[PDB]
């Protein structure tokens, strides 16, 4: 997931995991995703557990 | 000078007249006025025929018989616009007028709906509730609402419990008659406390389908404006719904007493300024500007008439009723349980018997969460495994290395 | 038979009306459009009323092209509650301001020409790319656009295959500075050689004035704004610089009688359309002080017509703002002897230029 | 002055000249915005004494 513009209009959406993480068809992600900034903006963060 | 208005009441004419009389004490302040009409391109004509032609000073309009009338005040009232002619409102609270830009030319007397919801940034203050719903249409009424809520959940930028956090705000076209699924959708989420901002009849439409849905009973709250207390709703709302009511509203006359002081104080104001240019060119030299509306508008900035009917009626930066109190109330087996407690931004301490719709007493935190918790996850080689379930409809069951039962899900 | 009146303001073309109308397109006139004109002295908005309706009872117009010549113009909002009134089309062809502004309305049908805000923009970055000019900033105060422009242009710089700059959005206030200090501080943080601004006119000489102080001149800067500061009116104040540029060809050439006839043919066109799907609908309201709902019975869904249309060779279609959705745009600069000369032409998300060059520490170097 | 002092940034500043010019260069500060919110002045005692 990552966070791009779409409609050709002024909004930028994430397709991928995290669309569905805030649009509400989910509420926990358990996979191996990654760490980042933009990730961290709009979402929180357990601490990780595999370096 | 001679002050216009298209009032519906025939009588409201010599009561405005009497009020001319009585501002009189505080100079030629003649009265002229003038019915309604139903297309309103009649009422702009009469407009210039008559009180531009006058080309004296500003202007005063009600709503008419028409209960939403929505569009009544538009026309009369960018004409004069087209000399920022500066007029002000009576009766009419929808939002559109708000907007400066496409109206220069308006002031109000009272607050437009989508104003009202500020106050419900309050209700939790006393009712310690941080988790909200949405349920606006889809024009702009709502969007008002929502930019207006939006601000009013601005961060108190800290350095516990920090403010209340909005959850998925919903929306919905009018006349519609499945509006069931968001119901249901939201059923489902971790909240229990709603807002409900529309016209009539789709209130009554969401009445019905909640009480469908059962999402009516226990454990539960409701806060709507004032256009659902309305008869067409209390055919359907359920009880122990609250709702509120802007006090003396629908009383024209005193408001037009407010107005003709208010308007009295501004010409008082008037009297004594300096380069007072000329009211407009009879609706035929149509080129110029009583080049003085802008004046106009800033010395309506302050005027401050300090108390009327309703009391002190001053203004917002948008020419607005800016701090008019109103009252609350609560539906109770179709009974009004009117708790009139709110004098402007004041906490509201009544005195009577709330209920909730479960017929409770408490004030329950709107909160539930232990739930199911719908998990997601990606296929990825030595973290997730993907395999199809035998003709059985599980998977064949394996054993590790020792033998141990490896968890499948 | 079809009632198709016009009207003018300020102006004689008047063979530019039949003539436009004897280069009608047979396969488009089957509705045949009695063009009718009319010159009021564009006097009074009651009269503009009383002449519509009149020649709505007199010919059962179905539709007008109104023209306009005033640079003073906020009278679109006129029509829009006319068609409030009448369920009918009309067509601000020309004129003032009257094709621009964002009179913003449901169940109306008034149409503007010439661009957007958006697409200027747009064109705006294209000239800003074809010569090379890499880094600018931005000047503006409360303009319906304002939170639109920023996040248009922004938003093409946050896909950026090629270099570019964004130093800072210079959010101003209008018609407030009573201390004009803070602008002569204020407007020191600039330091891109490219700025862009956006105003109304007077205010616009007003900052031209104040950036005669604060050094942002003709040395060896330059200044785009997108004409609707200035037009083809020409009255350049003295505190401009030579050297300014921007994009005004909405009724800069396109040509008036030009203009009736797009008109005409977009108009005649859609009618051609709903009688294509059975849909003609050649009932006009009855009587202007008598349009009620007595006889207005069904909406006008004949724009699911009105919104494209391709005649004569040009195309033309529409967004929910009314502009043309592929305007014919050109690019003029502000040169010594104050006058407005030409320099370019865009069109099609294309640019057509002569230049390559925009006029001692300039160096010409050679490699392998 | 008012543009050129606008060119400074950092939090110290060292001034000399005569006590008259230097209120006026004191009240052109006031403007430019060079005052007493986190900066510093010191002058070598012949402005004042
Ligand atoms: C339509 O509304 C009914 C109740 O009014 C509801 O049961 C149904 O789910 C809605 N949608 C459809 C597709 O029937
Ligand atoms: C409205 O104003 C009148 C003023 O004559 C007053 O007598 C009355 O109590 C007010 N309220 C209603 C509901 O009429
Ligand atoms: C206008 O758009 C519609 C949508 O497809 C359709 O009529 C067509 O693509 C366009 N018009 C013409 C004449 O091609």
């Amino acid at each position: 997931g990552t966070q791009e513009r779409v409609q050709n209009s002024n909004k930028k959406e994430w397709n991928g995991m995290m669309g569905e993480l805030l649009s509400g068809q989910a509420d926990m992600i358990v996979a191996p995703l990654t760490i980042n900034n933009e990730r961290a903006q709009y979402i929180e963060f357990s601490k990780p557990f595999k370096y | 000078v001679n002050i216009g208005a298209v009032l519906s009441t025939r009588k409201h004419e010599q009561m405005f007249r009497e009020a001319v009389n009585q501002a009189n004490k505080r100079i030629q302040l003649q009265a002229t006025s003038v019915t309604h009409k139903p297309n309103a391109i009649q009422m702009a004509l009469s407009v210039c025929e008559d009180l531009i032609s006058s080309q004296v000073y500003a202007i005063l309009v009600s709503h008419p018989p028409t209960p939403n009338d929505h569009f009544t005040p538009t026309p009369v009232s960018y004409t004069a616009g087209f000399y920022r002619i500066p007029v002000l409102g009576l009766t009419t609270r929808m939002s559109i007028y708000s907007d400066k830009s496409i109206h220069l030319s308006f002031l109000r007397t009272v607050p437009p709906y989508s104003h009202q919801s500020s106050v419900w940034f309050e209700m939790m203050r006393v009712y310690n509730w941080n988790h909200i719903i949405l349920l606006v249409s889809d024009d702009h009424e709502g969007r008002a609402a929502q930019k207006r809520l939006e601000t009013l959940l601005e961060e108190r930028e800290s350095k516990n419990k920090r403010g209340p956090k909005a959850e998925k705000v919903l929306q919905f076209d009018p006349g519609t008659k499945n509006v069931t699924a968001l119901l249901m959708e939201a059923r489902e989420l971790e909240a229990r406390v709603i807002i409900l901002s529309a016209s009539e009849d789709d209130a009554a439409t969401v009445y019905r389908a909640a009480a469908m849905l059962d999402m009516t009973g226990s454990g539960y709250v409701w806060l709507v404006g004032e256009r659902e207390i309305s008869g067409n709703a209390l055919r359907y709302a359920p009880d122990g719904i609250i709702g509120l009511q802007l006090i003396n509203g629908k009383n024209e006359s005193a408001h037009i007493s407010d107005a003709v002081g208010v308007v009295a104080q501004a010409v008082h104001e008037l009297l004594e300024k300096e380069n007072i240019t000329d009211p407009p060119r009879g609706c035929v030299g149509n080129t110029n500007i009583w080049k003085t509306g802008p004046l106009f508008k800033r010395v309506l900035m302050s005027s401050k008439y300090a108390d009327g009917v309703t009391g002190r009626v001053e203004f917002n930066e948008d020419g607005d009723r800016k701090f008019a109190q109103y009252s609350i109330m609560n539906l109770q087996n179709r009974k009004l349980v009117q708790v009139g407690i709110y004098n402007g931004t004041h906490v509201i301490p009544n005195d009577r018997k709330i209920i909730w719709p479960g017929g409770e007493t408490e004030k329950p935190r709107g909160y539930q969460m232990s739930t199911r918790l719908k998990i997601v996850t990606i296929h990825q080689e030595p973290f997730v495994y993907v395999k199809p379930t035998m003709s059985d409809g599980t998977c064949k069951e394996e054993f590790t290395v020792n033998g141990d039962p490896v968890k499948k899900v | 038979s079809i009632g198709i009146a016009v009207i003018l303001v300020g102006t004689s073309d008047e063979v530019a009306i039949k003539d436009a109308h004897e280069k009608d397109d047979f396969h488009h006139l089957s509705v045949v459009p009695r063009v009718e004109l009319v010159a009021m002295n564009e006097t009074d908005p009651k009269s503009i009323i009383t002449r519509i309706c009149d020649l709505m009872s007199d010919r059962k117009i179905q539709g007008v092209v109104f023209a306009d010549d005033t640079d003073q113009e906020a009278i679109a909002q006129i029509l829009d509650f006319i068609s409030a009134q009448t369920l009918t089309p009309i067509l601000g062809i020309h004129g003032g301001s009257s094709m621009i502004m964002a009179d913003k309305d449901e169940s109306s049908m008034f149409f503007q020409f010439g661009p957007s805000i958006e697409q200027q923009a747009s064109v705006m970055l294209n000239i800003m790319e074809e010569y090379d000019w890499y880094i600018f900033s931005i000047v503006t105060t409360y303009f319906p656009g304002y939170q639109d422009f920023v996040n248009k242009i922004r938003s093409t710089i946050e896909n950026s295959f090629v270099g570019w700059e964004l130093e800072e959005v210079l959010l101003l206030d209008m018609s407030l500075d009573d201390g004009d200090s803070k602008i002569q501080n204020q407007l020191k943080k600039l330091q891109s050689p490219i700025i862009l601004l956006y105003c109304t006119k007077e205010e616009a000489t007003y900052i031209f004035e104040v950036a005669n102080s604060v050094g942002l001149t003709g040395y060896g800067y330059t200044w785009i704004v997108p004409s609707l500061v200035a037009g083809d009116t020409d009255t350049v104040p003295s505190e401009f610089p030579t050297g300014l540029i921007s994009v005004s060809y909405d009724e800069w050439d396109y040509g008036l009688p030009a203009r009736v006839r797009d008109g005409i043919a977009i108009i005649t066109t859609a009618a051609s359309d709903m009688l294509s799907e059975h849909s003609f609908i050649p009932e006009p309201k009855s009587s202007c002080y008598n349009t009620h709902e007595k006889r207005i019975y069904q909406s006008n869904m004949l724009n699911r017509y009105l919104i494209n249309v391709t005649f004569e060779g040009r195309d033309l279609s529409f967004s929910e703002d009314g502009y043309q959705m592929h305007p014919k745009l050109v690019i003029i600069l502000l040169n010594k002897e104050r006058k407005w000369e030409r320099v370019g032409k865009w069109k099609d998300k294309s640019l057509q230029m002569k230049y390559y060059v925009w006029p001692d520490d300039h160096l010409s170097i050679v490699t392998l």
